[PDB]
């Protein structure tokens, strides 16, 4: 029963009724982006890699 | 922010203003310079030693304090508001408002300013303004200043502004132009006729 | 045109600050905090009238090129139409870094100085600002300072153009967001 | 002469290749 009583009381220092709107949606965008721009050059990388090893084997 | 020369065209012994602006004018488009807008500068002096207010178009979001000696405030456009404020302390010092109106001309990062001054209703000066653009540094270029004012003026030319003066490598600045404005007001106002 | 400004003050103890800091977190919008810094200076101009007018010039020692800024407020308006926070009448100028020469040679006189620390928030167009006031002996000086209380003082003010109703009362509502923490109220500059 | 030069340098080229390849692949 201590212990209950105690935590409603720390419920009654912190409780507000508003939704808090803070968010971290922009970082996690920005990184998603960032991710793909490597993609595209692993892409590109192995397109290049058979075209040379197309050419060095006649 | 580049190195300004004002400097007033007499009227030349007769005709009237309006003669002698257009044959300024039209020596400028002869020139070769192109019509770029217009332009405006007011002034006005308040007192409980006396106090300077002028506006620029060129720079329409300031406001320009002067002293006879003292210092200068470059403030935003809210200044004048202030005024209106005090209304206790510094009178308006009414019948001492002056304009020069006119339009500029712009050739090849020149630029030139030729208006008239008005006590109101009633016009008695011409005004001349030539402006460099690249050179920030009082009297370094003040040769090519001078070969132009001798190109579109010949006789009549002015020489060695006295803000010049304080012979430093000092950057001229904008507030420089005000200070000459000011004189060049107070000599027309006490010569008159 | 001209403006007013709409004013709230409270004050806080500087041992449950984190609290109020994680709150106003929680409540304004999604910005990280300013922590300004600012030296503060009160001229008064005396002339033939029993009440002097009176300007304040602030400048940011944290941060360079930064404008100087001058404030006048009037005295506030004894009409019935807001009645829940402080309604003056404010003209603010930024001003160029040679203004305190100006000013004394118009005739004015400094009175006082202090310098203020403190963190800033915006929560649309209402501005949060919560700030300890400290005290400046030795003028000449700005590193000769002491601490004036064990408070920290909160500031809501909202700045708009004359009429604009419903102001004072979303001022109200967003006050009695945090009264658990901070009680604001209308206060006269008098005693 | 010129046939061994760039049929080398093209290897070069592979072999570097291959390496950030494998490099970028290692995220």
């Amino acid at each position: 029963e201590a212990e209950l009583s105690a935590q409603i009381r720390y419920l009654t220092q912190v409780a507000t009724g508003q939704p808090h709107e803070g968010s971290s949606y922009s970082s996690r965008k920005d990184c998603q982006m960032a991710l793909k721009r490597v993609d595209y050059a692993r892409l590109k990388l192995s397109d290049v890699a058979r075209t040379c090893e197309q050419m060095l084997e006649n | 922010m580049g190195v300004t020369c004002v400097s007033q065209m007499p009227v030349a012994e007769g005709k009237s203003v309006q003669q002698t602006v257009e044959l300024l004018t039209r020596k400028l488009e002869m020139l070769g310079a192109e019509k770029q807008g217009t332009f405006c500068v007011d002034c006005e002096t308040y007192h409980t030693k006396l106090m300077y207010v002028m506006h620029n178009s060129e720079y329409p979001l300031s406001c320009f304090a002067l002293f006879e000696n003292g210092p200068c405030l470059i403030a935003d456009t809210n200044f004048d508001v202030l005024m209106v404020k005090l209304k206790g302390f510094f009178q308006s010092a009414k019948a001492s408002k002056i304009e020069t109106r006119g339009t500029r001309y712009q050739y090849c990062d020149f630029l030139v300013k030729v208006g008239t001054v008005t006590m109101g209703p009633s016009a008695r000066g011409i005004s001349v303004e030539v402006e460099y653009g690249p050179c920030v540094v009082a009297s370094d270029c003040w040769s090519l200043l001078l070969e132009f004012l001798q190109s579109f003026l010949g006789s009549h030319t002015p020489g060695a502004p006295a803000v010049f003066g304080n012979r430093h490598d000092a950057v001229y600045g904008p507030a420089d132009t005000m200070v000459q404005y000011m004189e060049l007001f107070n000599k027309i106002r006490k010569q008159q006729q | 045109i001209n403006m007013m400004e709409y004013l709230l003050q409270g004050s806080v103890l500087d041992h449950s600050l984190e609290s109020l800091i994680h709150r106003l977190r929680g409540l304004c919008d999604n910005m990280e905090p300013e922590t300004f810094l600012d030296h503060e200076m009160v001229f008064l101009l005396k002339g033939q009238q029993a009440s002097p007018f009176v300007l304040r010039a602030r400048r940011s020692m944290d941060r360079a090129g930064a404008p100087w800024h001058l404030r006048y407020l009037g005295q506030p308006e004894m009409g019935d139409k807001n009645r829940h926070a402080l309604v003056r009448n404010c003209v603010d100028i930024a001003t160029s870094e040679n203004l305190t020469d100006f000013l004394m040679e118009m005739g004015f006189r400094m009175d006082h100085e202090f310098v203020a620390k403190g963190h800033l928030f915006r929560k649309g167009i209402m501005k949060i600002m919560v700030y300890k006031i400290f005290r400046i002996l030795v003028p000449g000086n700005t590193d000769s300072t002491e601490a004036l209380s064990l408070s920290y003082l909160v500031e809501l003010s909202v700045v708009a153009p004359a009429g604009q109703d419903m102001v004072s009362d979303d001022m109200k509502n967003f006050a009695e967001q945090l009264k658990p923490l901070v009680h604001l109220e209308k206060i006269d500059p008098k005693r | 002469n010129e046939l061994q030069r760039k049929d080398a340098l093209v290897q070069k080229h592979l072999t570097k290749l291959r390496h950030w390849q494998q490099v970028l692949e290692d995220i």
